[PDB]
């Protein structure tokens, strides 16, 4: 908000969690095929 | 609904025997 | 954070710019929303064919 | 404030040039005390800011940006109040309508992302307005 | 009786407390943490703590259990509420809730519940500082519902809660969205003309960035609500248009908001959605909340049900026993039955009076079309051919002519389904009593089956709603 | 700030018959944007202090918006009574309120009636309930009005008052007139199989038996004081059982895969 | 009795005969068991007001 | 769904209490 502190911390927040986002990506891909997988538990 | 039973009973015998006379 | 309030200008400092960082914290907030949601349904259907 | 904005509306509706201006003067503030009346009545303030045969286009797009951003069309605020090209500073300054400027970075983000993929550059696409916006942060 | 205040303040301000903390810190569990504080808390803080034992103030020991602001300027309203102006109408506390800096004894013990004053008054980037200050702020103005009290503590309560509020957080948002509700009710509920619409739309802007449900939800409620009390109509129905309520609102939230948005439809010709809206309401969320709007519900709902075209039954007045309530209702109700033109206009002027506090003014004047096609659907559905002149006399219209008119519109609008012989001198009933001839036996059984989509629906994902949080919790 | 007149009370004087000339009036209206600058300035800057000036910046376009309604202008009645709309509950309260508030509230219920525009008549009377703001004489008027139509009782209604007040009343009164007439002709329509010339001059409300001959022939009803419309319409709606079709429960294909869907 | 069912007009000399019911059965079943259904949800919400 | 009920009222103590066993039993078992 500032040219203070604030923006460093806000951008370690911002950071660590671009690299989660990532990692969130893939458990998106997971849950659309986890739903055939259960249907086909039931064959 | 409305309440029938008050009216009914006071006007079914008296009314009845005026039509007595009145119709068959 | 703040509400309201210029600290040291645009131009001076350049406090705007620094100062993007913190918006671009509101779209991984709205993020962080979503995710909560995503990890109830992701459980419900692995418990479902755990069990 | 309490008042209804209904008014104000009457006079932008108006042929003219001076009822208008008085009621942009006026909107500049009852932004956040009735959204509901400004917002239906959004489409005479744009053709205000549209014409260049008004006075007052600087004002005119300031209180239009802020109605776009309480109705939630954001893309709507960025380009009038850049393409005013004054009056956008008052929003810089603030941090509660860091929003309209904030936004104007992360919309140039968001579809620079897509042209970069194969070409690196920004190339053709991307309005001029956005690619000033950025440099400057 | 301080000897005996300080007892029951101590008990209380750590109980309440307590369940706020431990819920909010965790921070990441979202969904439980916004349901346990909107409900539960807010609810504990009115009905059960204000009433328990002797004084129903138990905020002096509160406000140093945790912190607002360190000096004691924000403290201040603690004692306001105690005593100034009007002093409410709740039992305050003697003494020991002091003009500036309620009570000498603090109850804090460096908990992590009961927090410490230094060690939160070093956060303001971190969300420990403005959740502290929101749980007191509500806290202080939740006398207000039970009081109805005006000119406080809540001349600056409304400055006072801005500060509070920054740029915020999603964490943030769900415990603020508590003083939120109470933010616009001083003003408003009261009905002093003031500006408390400002701060609303501009907590709404920041909550929708962030995406947080529970504060959003609240503000567009409230906003509707004022409006409608200060007798700017104009304003609530062109705000409608451009309101998104989410999806994933709790329980409270959703039945404020379809009450008020259930008022609003109903002056537009929208009957139908408003019944429905209104009924839900009630249980949907009980409430102590819900005990001050109850009344107003079932008074507007039902002249709001005559106007659909159904005549409600005399059970429903007995069940809720507030009977007495609804009692100058019940005649209108009783008129309708009959169907009798003349009886209605008496009945519903004298009483006419009461009705313009609900909000029902604007709906008046149409229930007296009601009567009369509830009569010309009688008259026609019954008969084959009765005399014109025989319907002017029962209904009590004006003319016999009159009734011919009526009847001729009626017939138009296809809900009476019959001719009227204007040359022959009576009403010729064209419609025969059936649901089994046409197209229709299928559409009998549409209405019947679409009602039950929607329980279905209901019934099945709400079973597997406790079982979906232990999913999250990690049971198979 | 009204003071003098040129441009300023110039409309005020003209709407009294001491002055009757319409023909300045016209001119007077693009002036009175003019003095209309300089009366907006005073309402939600100062309050209760600018009380005076208030009731006269009302008075001015109020009672003008009246006198440009026998001028037969229908944009400069709207705008006025809009601009105004805000001043009847204006902030706290401005206090702008002169007698004229009276006659406008009722000549816009009115006005919205022959529009056929019901839906702002019940927006305008939630806003009422207190009906002590300026009373009722000219507002019972039209409240009775929209229940007669309401009702269907059309014998009631008035199309013989509101002619009588010749201030601004009338304008609104002889359209709706013409909205009514054409109300009769659609009820009787499905009604009744036969219309007569004794029936038809009373019940559209007709004038002459002329234009009895122009409305019935436009519908196709015409074929002189018997005709055959209603009857056969009526009798041919229910029984299709012996007969193929879909209709209700919606388009059939889509309603028994939509059925199983949803459980 | 419903023996054969009809009306027998005695302002006219004629006697009005209906013939070969269209009533079926799947109907007259149904509602029997409609009526049982209704005293089974009195009695779940009395259970339901526990978990409230 | 009324005897649904029933049995995740039973069930809320064990499921609510799991959660943090399984963060730690993730520790332990690395470590032994």
């Amino acid at each position: 908000s500032f040219l203070g502190p604030e923006p460093e911390d806000l951008e370690d927040l911002y950071s660590r969690y671009k690299k989660l986002q990532q990692e969130l990506e893939f458990l998106e891909v997971q849950e659309e095929y986890i739903k055939d997988e259960q249907k086909n538990l039931k064959k | 609904n409305v309440e029938d039973d008050f009216s009914n009973q006071l006007r079914a015998e008296l009314e009845k025997h005026g039509y007595k006379m009145e119709t068959s | 954070m703040a509400l309201d309030g210029p600290e040291q200008m645009e131009l001076e400092e350049g406090k705007a710019g620094s100062g993007l960082r913190q918006y671009y914290l509101s779209k991984i907030e709205e993020l962080q929303l979503i995710v909560n949601d995503k990890s109830q349904n992701l459980r419900r259907l692995q418990a479902q064919r755990n069990e | 404030m309490i008042t209804s904005a209904a008014g104000i509306i009457s006079l932008l509706d108006e042929e003219e040039p001076q009822l208008k201006e008085f009621a942009l003067h006026k909107l500049n503030a009852v932004v956040n005390d009735f959204w509901a009346e400004i917002s239906e009545s959004v489409d005479k303030i744009e053709v205000l800011y549209e014409d260049e045969g008004f006075r007052s286009r600087q004002f005119a797009a300031l209180v239009a940006s802020k109605v776009f951003y309480h109705l939630g069309a954001f893309e709507e605020s960025l380009n009038y109040a850049l393409g005013a090209g004054d009056l956008f500073n008052v929003n810089d300054n603030s941090e509660y309508v860091e929003t309209i400027i904030a936004k104007c970075i992360d919309h140039y983000t968001k579809q620079c992302v897509e042209n970069a993929d194969l070409p690196e550059g920004e190339k053709k696409p991307i309005d001029q307005r956005l690619e000033g916006i950025v440099n400057k942060m | 009786p301080a000897p005996q205040d300080v007892e029951m303040k101590e008990e209380a301000a750590a109980g309440s407390g307590s369940a706020g903390e431990g819920d909010g810190k965790a921070a990441a569990t979202e969904h439980s943490q916004r349901e346990l504080d909107t409900v539960t808390l807010e609810d504990i803080k009115e009905h059960v703590r204000q009433l328990e034992k002797a004084v129903s103030g138990k905020e002096p020991r509160f406000v140093l259990r945790a912190l607002r602001m360190l000096p004691s300027t924000s403290r201040r309203l603690n004692h306001y509420v105690l005593y100034k102006a009007v002093h409410g109408f709740f039992t305050s506390n003697n003494a020991t809730r002091d003009f500036l800096l309620p009570f000498l004894e603090e109850p804090m013990d460096t908990e992590a519940d009961l927090q410490f004053r230094p060690r939160t008054g070093k956060a303001a980037s971190a969300p420990l500082l403005p959740e502290v200050e929101a749980y007191l702020q509500l806290l202080m103005v939740i006398f207000l519902m039970n009081s109805k009290r005006y000119k406080e503590a809540q001349k600056i309560s409304d400055d006072l809660m801005q500060k509070i509020s920054t740029q915020n957080r999603r964490a943030l948002d769900l415990v603020a969205a508590k003083c939120y509700y109470y933010h616009a009710r001083v003003y408003e509920f009261l009905d002093k003309l003031d500006v408390v619409r400002s701060f609303l739309h501009a907590r709404l802007r920041t909550a929708t960035l962030r995406h947080d449900a529970d504060g959003q939800a609240t503000l567009l409620n409230l906003l509707l609500r004022n409006y409608l009390h200060y007798s700017l109509y104009d304003q609530a129905e062109k705000l409608v248009s451009k309101s998104v309520f989410p999806e994933q609102a709790n329980n409270n939230e959703w039945a404020r908001y379809l009450y008020y948005t259930g008022r609003i439809k109903a002056i537009q010709l929208e009957y139908s959605e408003a019944r429905r809206t209104m009924t839900n309401a009630l249980r949907k969320a009980p409430q102590h909340t819900a005990v001050g709007f109850k009344q107003t519900v079932h008074k507007l709902l039902i002249v709001v049900e005559l106007l659909l075209g159904e005549i409600p039954d005399r059970l429903q007045f007995r069940q809720p026993s507030l009977k007495r309530s609804l009692m100058p209702y019940f005649l209108l109700t009783q008129a309708v039955r009959t169907g009798n033109l003349a009886k209605f206009n008496q009945v519903l002027d004298q009483f006419g009076e009461k009705f313009q506090t609900d909000g029902t003014y604007t709906l008046i004047i149409r229930l007296r079309h009601n009567v009369i096609k509830t009569g010309v659907r009688m008259i026609s559905l019954s008969y084959s051919r009765i005399s014109l002149a025989d319907i002017a006399q029962k209904l009590q219209l004006d003319s016999p002519e009159d009734a011919e008119f009526i009847v001729a519109k009626a017939i138009r609008d296809g809900v009476i389904e019959a001719s009227i012989n204007h040359e022959k001198g009576y009403v010729q009933s064209k419609e025969m009593i059936d649901i089994y001839s046409t197209r229709e036996p299928q559409l009998a059984f549409h209405q019947r089956i679409s009602f039950c989509l929607d329980i279905h629906n209901m019934s099945v994902k709400a079973m597997r709603f406790p079982p979906k949080s232990y999913n999250k919790d990690l049971e198979s | 700030l009204q003071a003098a007149a040129g441009m300023y009370e110039q409309l005020k004087d003209e709407w009294n018959r001491k002055s009757p000339n319409l023909s300045k009036c016209g001119e007077e209206l693009g002036r009175l944007k003019l003095v209309l600058l300089e009366l907006n300035f005073l309402p939600t800057t100062g309050t209760k202090l600018t009380k005076q000036q208030l009731i006269l910046a009302r008075d001015i376009l109020e009672i003008g918006a009246q006198w440009s309604i026998l001028c037969k202008d229908i944009p400069s009645f709207e705008r006025y009574m809009a601009q105004l709309k805000c001043y009847y509950f204006d902030y706290k309260e401005q206090l702008p309120e002169s007698a004229y508030m009276h006659q406008l509230l009722g000549l816009n219920l009115l006005f919205l009636l022959s529009q056929n525009r019901v839906a702002e008549f019940h927006t305008e009377l939630e806003r009422l309930p207190a009906k002590d703001i300026q009373t009722n004489v000219y507002i019972k008027h039209p409240v009775s009005l929209e229940q007669y139509l309401m009702e269907g009782s059309y014998n009631k209604v008035f199309l013989a008052k509101g002619n009588i007040p010749a201030e601004s009343y009338t304008f609104f009164i002889d359209i709706l007139l013409d909205t009514i007439r054409d109300e009769i002709a659609g009820c009787i329509e499905k009604a009744y199989e036969k219309i007569l010339f004794a029936e038809a001059t009373r019940i559209l409300f007709f004038s002459t038996p002329k234009k009895m001959t122009d409305y019935a022939k436009k519908r196709g009803w015409l074929l002189g004081p018997n005709n055959y419309y209603s009857f056969a319409s009526q009798q041919q709606k229910p029984e299709d059982s012996t007969i193929p079709s879909t209709e209700l429960a919606r388009q059939v294909i889509e309603y028994a895969r939509q059925l199983e869907m949803i459980v | 009795d419903k023996k054969f069912h009809g009306i027998l007009d005695q302002g006219e000399g004629v006697l009005i005969i209906f013939d070969e019911p269209p009533v079926d059965k799947t109907y007259e079943a149904a509602l029997e068991t409609i009526q049982n259904m209704s005293k089974v949800v009195d009695s779940l919400y009395n259970k339901a007001k526990k978990l409230t | 769904m009324v005897v649904v009920y029933l049995a995740s009222l039973i069930r809320s103590v064990v499921a609510l209490h799991n959660l943090i066993n399984n963060k730690i039993a993730n520790r332990d078992a690395e470590k032994k």
